[PDB]
RNA sequence: GAGGGAACCCACU
């Protein structure tokens, strides 16, 4: 999971948009199960894993058992999943969060009920919501073009941009050396 | 069989809410035990909660064929 | 009726069919009185 | 109106203060707005912008 | 010079005099690119940095550059400029007395204030743009306070005590033009008091307070419906139909002046003077001469708004967040100037660019009358009389009425007219029109998934047709 | 049996303001007192206006306006005039109303001031505050024009009308040496003294009492001519028990009837 | 013509059947309440 | 245009007090002497005697119609 | 007469608008979603659309003379449809930025900065009249953080019972400091800028834009996301309700001494003035012994106006952190900027130390003359004082060079609103 | 084909107004235009034109 | 005489009053 | 891209059509992604 | 065009009760009392002169609107004793304490005058 | 208990 969230994030920004916040799930189940976290927990860590699993068998956006079905089920919740087992790790939910039995099984069900809350009802005008969520902040918008007309030359697909530009970068030791460069 | 979401979508709910308000509004037999309120749109609710509404939703597929499903065999959670 | 002449301040008889003007000074403009209907301000 | 005092003005039912400057046309007092125009007799030259001609001098 | 024009009533000596005397030149816009200007006669002087020594020129004043309506601003150079902007575009929609003879004239809308004051803290321009004779506005005491949260968002809190006393009170008169007009031999409009024996195509009001001449008479209080002209057109048992002159939709008043005269053609002509009476209103639209535009949010009783130890109580509050990404610094120190002139006695002077006044001078000055010396004051809670924590500034500034009232743009509608042609409500409140669903609240309606009040809205409610 | 015990030190007396210090009550009851004293004293004034004629520069109501403004006096005679909705007949009997005439007409070239002088009361104990310094002026008339209207005064307080109001300013105070810390100088060294300081001239704030409640209370109750100040303090306090008792009244018998 | 009827934002199409004057509307100065809560419109008598 | 007849801040009678306030000007009273000459302390009465403009005055040199 | 007044079951009554209908509520440019939402109608005794403040946010509205359209649906579907899809509170969090779009304002916002301060201590009565105006109360008056020598609640104990339900959420103050985390004092605040709520309990913390604004992650955004909308609604209700009656006891303002700063600061300031314009002579001088270096992709000109106008810039900025460094605690204009209420930092340095640069078209002040801004100057005047650098503060007062400057740097602004709606409408158009 | 604005009913509202009216300049450019360089406050309109006072909107 | 920079503000608010005296508002009209 | 010491897999352009002729239409769709979110997210908004 | 009549800020129409009691069933001991057409003045006194009372628990007001005109005052008083009757105590005070006020200060204004 | 259009100008957010 690290190689491919290391394949898909090359730049290592680990800030992501993910439905279930995991962290304030577990801070909620501590809170709520009075956790101890100075004491011996009586989470056993093949309930995490098992627990894990099942929640990700659980967490369904693409339906059927169709190898394509299946496969397109995998990638929509890829980063969730990979998200999911970092953060409910055996190792992380017995001597960081500390959660107990009864907190565990709480998470799994809130993680579940609050994932299905968060996909998209079909119906939905999605369309007219990403124009009136990327015009509205048009509103409050090297000499390269930017803000409103750039926006204009993208939409308006321009063959000749106002100021059209390229980024080279450098293969090898001209990348580092100023005079090759 | 059925492909489509086991919830009630909300524009499912705000649409069957409405319909079934319109329909006690027209008289139709309420069918939870009202305790004395007058609101059409609140017996409509509290039917939906008591997920005993008269109302079958016709989920058209992109095909053309569609699925029927009852607003009692739906999850009302939203 | 009675129209107040806008310049001689007289006043003058003017019933209908008679064309607006003042007997005693020949102006064309003239105003009309104030009634003596029972009109109430709250002092407020 | 032109070379009254307050007095005759007042006499007038005219306001002093009111500065004339405007024109009454049916009843209605209307005002001639000063319009800018390009100045005459005068050589000016621009670089028209995209077009057959790099630099143009009217008058 | 300075002795002459001290004495331009008994010497004969005027601008002109100067302009003879070789003193004073005009200076248009390409001879003042070969000109070298003084800003004041200070640049003349030698300095240790020399910046000029070959002046041609030197300005007057400076604040000769501002128009008429800047003029009014007190500091301008402490204001952002789109401040002063504003100010300039909002003077002239302030309440006042626009000219002298209001009487005499038959404006078809005019504004005229109660009580106009001149303002305590002027600038030396305004005395030749006669503002201190026909003023727009009254001084204020404002408390720049957050209190009970009604004046957040532009908002002001007034005094409805203060209101009760004439504080902002105006008239509107509005004037209604109807002639007899001969068109052809048969349609003869004719002003007769309308019966309905004789007469068709009523709006089925009352005539009862037309005279027999066909006009109301000068002290009738009239409302929407009411009629107010008597015109009937002959046409070729209903001979003669009914096109009188009703008055505006929900707009009380009393018939001020009715004036009857002939025309340029010869036929009977009038005009009908309606006054009706303004007192401020939650709603009413008012602004100082900083750009402080805003609405009124709530009134509350004398007993109800914040007092001094003195018992003085603010006319208006405003909110401290219309200050500080406004950046009318200008306000703050016309607040302390009007409090330093009103103690003093004097009136203030506000000019541009004026070195003899500043934040310090004005604040030691109103420090030795018995203030804090930045304008805060102990203000009292009018509901339980504690001492607010914080000092709050108040002072007399400037505030002006502005035309906008709520009563003149409050509009509503169920049903009533529809355009003839394509079947939809009317446009404007004046035809008791609708309001327009346009696309963007299409696409609103669109992306909320609300199919059925799009279809309401754009079907139903509009043009439903089969 | 948790009532205060107030003590009354009145510290100036005049026909137009008193100047007192109640101690040894609430800062709730000393509020109420003062607004009572703007909004709930009831006195005379002018209420209702038919102008006959009105040939002057300004219209009818705001001639109407500025005759509400203008006190009329209002002692002892407030007391036995009543209230029109509170009344018997149709529409203002002299149990419930005072009637006023003014009839200027100006045929000189000197401009006529018609001011409150020429309000002629139909009752001697009512008559404008001025009429009993300069008389309030209403309007002026140059040669040519009149003013000819009738009003009647009904009874009321300033709770509907600020023409009601029968106090000039009320200034109020308490703490005046800022011991109890109610408001937060941020240099208290910037801050005038109060008049009613008891601080040394070295000093700026009393130190800071921690057990203290606002518990004196400092008046200076001005009054516009329609009552004298110490009537304005009487009355207040008399209507301020009567509405007490008439809400202990209802709750009685809203107590008797659950 | 009619082409001038059906073309520009004021046309037909788009003045007419994409926005149109509607019936059961009302428009008024907004003014601040901090005692209503947010899911709540604060309407003159009129108006309604 | 008139002066008003209260104060529009606090209530006290100042329409009784334009005449004597003109009258002390013309006897070369400072302006603040005037107003404390006239009883008005506080600087909401000082600004409605001070800012007052009296533009009826000017309205009584109009011939009346009526 | 009677004989019309009959009612049967199954006609219609069309009965005048009542409290409580169902109602959309639009500001135009209706740019998005949350410009028509659904609200429920109040009778309330004037002639405006009165309206609340948190929701001045998504419908860009103040109260300056704007105006807004209701709408009344007329089905019983149509009303449905707005009560369970257009609601304000089912509106709080947008779906465009995945964060709330109503959050807490102007009175609101800088009283609960000033009100979740440590040393905020309010009496019994005080605490009384408080919970008089919390709707979600359950009638139990808290144990006071003091119970000795008096009974005194803090304001922070008082939020806390604001607060809804469970919420467990963590923010930082706009003025936390970046050493204190990596300090000995992280987990207990020498400023109390760490925000931390524990079962719906204001532990510690001051609350601002950056925990009870329209921000990811803030505490009305982890409420929306925990208990729903309605208790999100009565959250933002009891936030200004209670925030505003205690706003009644503490009070705001702001004055012409919040514009002041010390003699100190102003010593400070007018020397990293003059510093910098001897700077920016310095840089003429170079580029007049043709000393300056062109910087590689500019012109000469080009590199020197940059220069020029780093030079400036660097002068704003420290001249106007010098300034809002010397506020006090008392400071009002602080209050409302760490409040995160109204004002941007820039704001207070324009008002109290410097106004800055005036730009058009992003360059300095044009050469409008021949060779000269104006003609006050000498010709090719290069300086900070000819090209349109205000080295004047909004208190101080602009010169007329300055002050003519800044009303063409006002123009711009004002150009580019006015010709910039029309581009941008035409963009959302062809978007949608 | 012919100018309008050139005559306008003059502004009554106030004094101020009235004065402001009966000083107005116009330049005779289209309001629809989204270049930005007429509408500029150009540097030559020092003492003959007022820097501030112009209309919000599309004038 | 030079005008002393004490008198200044006087002398200059004098010639624009002639000015405004002479010439008026509305005199371009 | 084609020449020596030039890396061709990061070198891009702001162009969309180039990138539309060179590189394809999922490479488009990537850069007009890139250079959409760069417009959006210059100011420090978030546009999901 | 909607502006009330300033007497409905303290006149009651015909229909509508002063007074009404109602049970916070949130706590024991707990009323709430809807006074109409009464404000601050009275809800300010009768707060503390409530708060004074060592056997309520508990004595706030307000008022819901600034646009109405009616005062709610919750009281909570210890299960000895009645909200009712630490109304019914309150009012009594306060009327013993402007009774007694009354009096004091005719005493002080007739010393003043007669000196 | 409902009888004009259009052009233009000004203003408002
Ligand atoms: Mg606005
Ligand atoms: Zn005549
Ligand atoms: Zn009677
Ligand atoms: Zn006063």
């Amino acid at each position: 999971d690290r190689e491919v969230l290391r394949v898909i994030f090359p730049t290592g920004d680990s800030k992501v948009v993910l439905p279930c916040n995991l962290l304030r799930m577990i801070w909620n189940a501590q809170k709520i199960f009075h956790i101890n976290p100075r004491l011996p927990s009586d989470l056993h860590p093949i309930k995490v894993v098992e627990g894990v699993k099942e929640l990700s068998k659980k967490l369904v956006i693409v339906n059927g058992d169709d190898p394509l079905s299946r496969q397109a089920q995998e990638n929509a919740t890829l980063l969730f999943n990979i998200h999911l087992r970092s953060t409910l790790c055996s190792r992380r939910m017995a001597e960081e969060f500390r959660l107990s039995g009864e907190a565990f099984d709480w998470l799994l069900g809130e993680i579940e009920s609050k994932f299905n809350q968060a996909i998209a009802h079909p119906g939905e005008m999605v369309g007219a919501l990403a124009a009136q969520s990327l015009g509205e902040p048009a509103t409050q918008m090297k000499n390269v073009t930017l803000g409103v007309p750039r926006l204009k030359e993208l939409i308006n697909i321009s063959k000749k941009p106002k100021t059209p530009s390229l980024t080279v970068f450098l293969l090898g030791q001209s990348a580092r050396d100023a005079e090759r460069a | 069989k059925r492909i489509t979401t086991p919830y009630m979508t909300k524009y499912e709910r705000a649409r069957v809410l409405g319909t079934r308000a319109l329909q006690i509004a027209m008289c139709a037999p309420v069918m939870v035990e009202l305790e004395g309120e007058t609101d059409p749109l609140l017996i409509a609710m509290k039917e939906l909660k008591a997920r005993k509404i008269p109302i079958i939703i016709r989920r058209y597929l992109p095909d053309g064929s569609y699925e029927d499903w009852g607003v009692d065999e739906l999850i009302i959670s939203d | 009726m009675i129209y107040i002449c806008g310049e001689c301040h007289t006043e003058n008889e003017i019933k209908s069919r008679d064309p607006i003007r003042c007997r005693e000074c020949g102006y064309r403009i003239m105003y009309k009185k104030r009634t003596k209907r029972l009109v109430v301000f709250d002092a407020r | 109106l032109n070379g009254l005092t307050d007095r005759d003005l007042c006499e007038l039912n005219e306001c002093p203060l009111d500065p004339g400057g405007y024109f009454i046309i049916n009843g209605s007092e209307k005002v001639l707005i000063a319009q800018e125009k390009m100045a005459t007799n005068t050589v000016y030259v621009f670089a028209k912008k995209d077009s057959k001609y790099a630099y143009t001098g009217e008058c | 010079h300075i002795d002459q024009l001290k004495e331009r009533e008994y010497n004969n000596y005027s601008w002109q005099d100067l302009v003879a005397s070789g003193v004073v030149e005009y200076i248009d816009t390409l001879e003042e690119e070969t000109v070298m200007l003084a800003m004041t006669p200070d640049d003349l002087q030698e300095k240790e940095v020399a910046y000029c020594s070959t002046y041609t020129h030197c300005e007057i004043h400076p604040s000769m550059i501002l128009g008429v309506c800047a003029s009014i601003i007190p500091f301008p150079d402490h204001n952002q400029s789109p401040r002063n902007t504003y100010q300039s575009a909002m003077g002239k929609q302030a309440m006042g007395v626009y000219i002298t003879n209001f009487h005499v004239r038959m404006d078809t809308l005019a504004h005229v204030l109660y009580y106009p004051q001149k303002p305590l803290v002027t600038t030396r321009s305004m005395e030749y743009l006669r503002f201190r004779e026909l003023p727009a506005g009254i001084n204020s005491i404002v408390a720049i306070a957050s209190y009970t949260g009604y004046n957040q968002e532009d908002s002001v809190i007034m005094n409805r005590s203060a209101v009760d006393r004439g504080f902002f009170r105006s008239v509107f008169y509005r004037s209604y033009k109807e002639q007899e007009s001969k068109k052809g031999f048969d349609q003869e409009e004719v002003f007769e008091k309308p019966t309905r024996e004789t007469c068709q195509g009523m709006r089925h009001a009352i005539y009862d307070k037309l005279d027999d001449d066909g006009l109301i008479a000068p002290g009738v209080r009239v409302s929407g419906d009411d009629v107010i002209i008597g015109k009937t057109v002959t046409l070729p048992r209903y001979t003669k139909r009914d096109c009188s002159t009703f008055l505006r939709t929900s707009e009380t008043g009393i018939v001020d002046q009715v004036m009857v005269t002939l025309n340029q053609e010869g036929y009977k002509f009038c005009k009908i003077r309606v006054r009706s009476v303004r007192i401020p209103q939650i709603g009413d639209k008012f602004a100082s001469r900083h750009g402080q535009k805003g609405t009124c949010g709530i009134q509350y009783r004398q007993e109800d708004m914040p007092f001094t130890c003195e018992g003085i109580t603010p006319d208006i509050i405003i909110n401290p967040h219309a200050i500080p990404s406004r950046m009318t610094i200008g306000h703050l120190i016309e607040c302390l100037q009007g409090k330093v002139s009103a103690n003093k006695g004097e009136i203030g002077d506000a000019t541009p660019f004026n070195d003899a006044v500043n934040v310090q001078k004005i604040s030691n000055l109103l420090s030795d009358y018995g203030y804090h010396l930045r304008g805060n004051e102990v203000l009292y809670n009018g509901f339980t009389g504690r001492k607010i924590t914080s000092q709050i500034f108040i002072g007399p500034t400037y505030y002006q009425r502005l035309k906008h009232m709520v009563d003149d743009k409050i509009h509503s509608r169920a049903r009533g007219p529809i355009q003839i042609l394509n079947r939809q409500p009317m446009e404007g409140r004046s035809r008791d029109g609708g309001l327009r669903f346009g696309e963007m609240e299409r696409d609103c309606q669109i992306a909320h998934g609300a199919a059925q009040f799009l279809r309401e809205r754009l079907f139903e409610a509009s043009d439903p047709y089969q | 049996p948790y009532a205060n015990q107030p003590t009354v030190r009145i510290t100036e007396l005049t026909d137009e303001n008193v100047k007192f210090i109640i101690e040894n009550t609430d800062l709730a009851v000393a509020n109420s007192i003062r607004r009572v004293f703007i909004a709930e004293v009831p006195i005379i004034a002018i209420d209702w206006v038919q102008i006959d004629a009105n040939s002057s520069v300004l219209h009818d109501e705001f001639i109407a306006h500025r005759l509400g403004l203008i006190p009329l006096t209002s002692d002892d005679i407030v007391d036995k005039l009543q209230y029109s909705r509170d009344c018997t007949c149709e529409e203002f009997c002299p149990e419930c109303s005072v009637e006023f005439t003014l009839d200027v007409r100006c045929n000189e070239d000197q401009t006529r001031h018609v001011t409150s002088r020429d309000l002629i009361s139909n009752s001697p104990r009512v008559i404008p505050v001025t009429s009993r310094q300069d008389d309030i002026l209403i309007v002026k008339l140059r040669k040519g024009q009149e003013l000819r209207l009738r009003a009647y005064a009904k009874k009321g307080f300033g709770k509907e009308h600020a023409k009601w109001n029968p106090t000039a300013g009320v200034a109020f105070e308490y703490d005046p040496d800022n011991a109890l810390r109610h408001t937060v100088y941020p240099k208290p060294e910037e801050w005038p003294k109060s008049e009613y300081s008891e601080l040394d001239e070295d000093e700026s704030q009393a130190p800071y009492d921690p057990n203290g409640k606002p518990e004196r209370f400092y008046y200076n109750v001005e009054s516009c001519g329609s009552l004298r100040p110490e009537t304005i303090v009487l009355s207040a306090l008399s209507g301020l028990k009567k509405k007490l008792s008439d809400l202990q009244t209802q709750l009685s018998h809203e107590i008797q009837s659950d | 013509s009619l082409k001038q009827r059906l073309k520009g934002k004021e046309g037909r199409v788009r003045g007419n059947l994409m926005g149109k004057r509607v019936d059961f509307s009302a428009r008024t100065v907004i003014t601040p309440d901090p005692n209503l809560s947010i899911d709540q419109v604060g309407v003159p008598r009129s108006i309604a | 245009m008139i002066i008003p007849v209260r104060c529009f801040t606090c209530g006290k009678i100042v329409g009784n007090k334009w005449e004597a306030y003109l009258g002390l000007l013309q006897a070369e009273y400072t302006e603040g002497d005037a107003l404390d000459a006239l009883g008005l302390k506080r600087y909401c009465c000082r600004r409605m005697l001070l800012a007052h403009v009296d533009l009826i005055e000017k309205l009584l040199n109009y011939a009346p119609l009526e | 007469k009677p004989s019309d007044l009959h009612l049967q079951t199954g006609y219609k009554v069309e009965r005048h608008m009542c409290d409580g209908d169902i109602v959309i509520f639009n500001r135009q440019p209706t740019l998005h979603k949350m410009s028509m939402m659904g609200h429920r109608v109040r009778i309330l005794p004037w002639s405006t659309f009165r309206l609340n403040l948190s929701v001045t946010t998504p419908y860009n509205a103040d109260f300056d003379g704007d105006e807004m359209n209701l709408h009344l649906p007329q089905s019983l579907e149509t009303r449905a449809e707005i009560q369970e899809l257009a609601m304000v509170p089912r509106m709080i969090v947008t779906p465009q930025s995945n964060r709330p779009v109503m959050g807490i304002v102007q009175d609101t916002l800088t009283a609960v900065r000033k009100f979740t301060k440590r040393d905020v201590f309010l009496e019994r009565g005080e605490v009384m009249n408080l919970l008089m105006f919390l709707s979600t109360w359950d009638g139990k008056v808290p144990q006071p953080a003091i119970l000795k020598p008096r009974p005194l609640w803090t304001g922070k104990q008082i939020f806390s019972l604001i607060i809804p339900g469970h919420i467990n959420c963590i923010r930082t103050h706009s003025t936390h400091p970046d050493d204190e985390d990596s300090g000995p004092y992280k987990h207990i605040s020498p400023g109390d800028t760490k925000v931390v709520v524990e079962n719906g309990e204001l532990i510690m913390g001051i609350l601002c834009k950056k925990s009870l604004g329209t921000s990811a992650g803030s505490l009305v955004h982890i409420s929306y996301l925990e208990m729903g909308h309605d208790i999100t609604r009565l959250f933002y209700s009891n936030i200004q309700t209670v925030i505003n009656n205690w706003l009644l006891i503490e009070g705001h303002t702001i004055g012409i001494g919040d514009s002041i700063a010390d003699s100190k600061t102003y010593q400070d300031i007018q020397n990293t003035i003059k510093k910098a314009k001897q700077d920016v002579i310095e840089v003429i001088e170079k580029a007049h012994n043709n000393e300056l270096e062109p910087t590689p992709g500019n012109t000469l000109r080009q590199t020197f106006e940059n220069q020029v106008n780093r030079i400036l810039n660097d002068a704003r900025d420290k001249t106007g952190s010098s300034a809002q460094k010397s506020l006090s605690e008392y400071n009002n204009f602080k209050s409302m900027v760490v409040s995160g209420a109204k004002g941007s930092k820039i704001n207070i340095s324009q008002v109290i130390a410097v106004v800055g640069q005036q730009n058009v078209e992003g360059k300095r002040i044009p050469f409008g003359f021949k060779h000269r801004t104006l003609p006050h100057f000498i010709k090719d005047d290069y300086g900070p004082e000819s090209r349109g650098f205000v080295e004047n503060s909004y208190l101080a007062g602009l010169t007329p060079t300055e002050f003519f400057f800044h009303a063409m740097g006002g123009r711009e602004g004002l150009i580019d609103t006015a010709v910039k709606t029309a581009e941008t409408g035409y963009i959302q158009r062809r978007l949608i | 084909q012919a100018r309008a604005g050139v005559s306008q009913v003059l502004n009554r509202l106030t004094f101020a107004s009235t004065l402001s009216h009966l000083r107005r300049l116009n330049s005779p450019i289209g309001r629809d235009g989204k270049l930005a360089k007429p509408r500029q406050l150009h540097n030559t309109l020092w003492g003959m034109v007022c820097p501030a006072e112009t209309p919000e909107g599309h004038a | 005489d030079e005008i002393t920079p004490d008198l200044w503000q006087e002398a200059c608010w004098i010639v624009i009053s002639s000015y405004f005296d002479e010439k008026g508002l509305v005199r371009q009209q | 891209l084609s020449e020596k010491d030039v890396d061709p897999v990061r070198t891009t352009s702001n162009d969309i059509v180039e990138i539309f002729t060179v590189l394809g239409i999922e490479a488009v769709r990537k850069a007009l992604e890139r250079e959409l979110y760069h417009v959006i997210s210059f100011d420090g908004s978030y546009v999901n | 065009m909607n502006a009330p009549p300033a007497f409905e800020s303290f006149l009651l129409f015909e229909g509508e009760k002063k007074i009404t009691i109602n049970k916070d069933t949130k706590v024991p001991n707990a009323c709430l009392f809807t006074i109409n057409k009464e404000d601050h003045t009275l809800g300010n006194i009768i707060k503390s002169q409530l708060l004074k009372d060592p056997q309520v628990l508990f004595a706030g007001y307000k008022v819901p609107h600034p646009l109405e005109h009616k005062i709610i005052i919750r009281v909570q008083t210890t299960p000895d004793y009645s909200p009712q009757e630490a109304f019914t105590n309150a009012i009594t005070d306060l009327i013993s304490e402007l009774s007694l006020l009354e009096e004091r200060f005719r005493v002080a204004i007739k010393d003043k005058q007669e000196g």
